């Protein structure tokens, strides 16, 4: 029962630990590609008001 | 008939000891079993957290 323990959870937190880290990457990224959306789709909107 | 009742009797008793001994057997070699199943799993439990 207590290698069923192991085992079981063990995996699962193998398993969370991955997409925990996954998520965490394209977050992370999220926040730099949003801050190049910033300055590409606002030197875009410049000379578009010119 | 009288030597065939004490050569029946003979039989008898060597074939229930046998079976007394054979149970000694199966008794202590199911729980050395046990106890070694058991001594596996203490081990293939640090094993399992490595995996």
């Amino acid at each position: 029962a207590m290698s069923m323990a192991v085992e079981s959870t063990g995996n699962a937190k193998a398993e969370a630990e991955s997409r925990a880290e996954a998520a965490r990457i394209e977050g992370e990224g999220s926040v730099l590609q949003a801050k190049l959306k910033a300055q590409a789709l606002a030197i875009e909107t410049e000379a578009e008001l010119e | 008939l009288a030597i065939e009742i004490t050569t029946n009797s003979q039989e008898a008793a060597a074939k229930h000891e046998a079976q007394r001994l054979e149970q000694e057997a199966r008794g202590r070699l199911e729980r050395q079993k046990i106890l070694d199943q058991s001594e596996a799993e203490k081990a293939r439990k640090e094993l399992l957290e490595l995996e």
